[PDB]
């Protein structure tokens, strides 16, 4: 009856770790894609920029 | 008082010896119990030992 609760809390921690890894990976990839798109936008705007 | 002190010195010497040897025997007893526990634990090690290269539990993706 106690090992059941222990195993439950244990698996809960494991699930938390897995979900944290997945969410962090997704967020990182989204941020990097956004940064790349911003970089290309800056590139085209620097190709369009005018002056001296 | 001098006679009592001589006798007490002898007794205290013997007692110090006995106390030292007793504490060391207790130490050895505890260490032998630890060795027994370790000897039982080493039976639970899988054949070929542990894969020390990888993590035991893989708890997420690596993309």
């Amino acid at each position: 009856n106690a090992f059941s609760s222990f195993d439950a809390c244990r698996t809960g921690l494991l699930k938390q770790q897995s979900a944290a890894v997945e969410n962090s990976l997704v967020r990182q990839n989204m941020a990097d894609v956004r940064a790349k798109a911003l970089f290309e936008r800056r590139a085209v705007l620097l190709d369009l920029v005018e002056g001296k | 008082q001098g006679i009592k002190t001589v006798y007490a010195s002898c007794r205290y010497r013997k007692l110090n010896e006995r106390e030292i040897i007793s504490d060391r025997y207790t130490w050895l007893h505890e260490r032998m119990l630890e060795d027994e526990v370790e000897r039982v634990l080493l039976e639970q090690v899988p054949a070929g030992g542990f894969d020390k290269t990888r993590p035991g539990l893989l708890l997420g993706p690596s993309t």
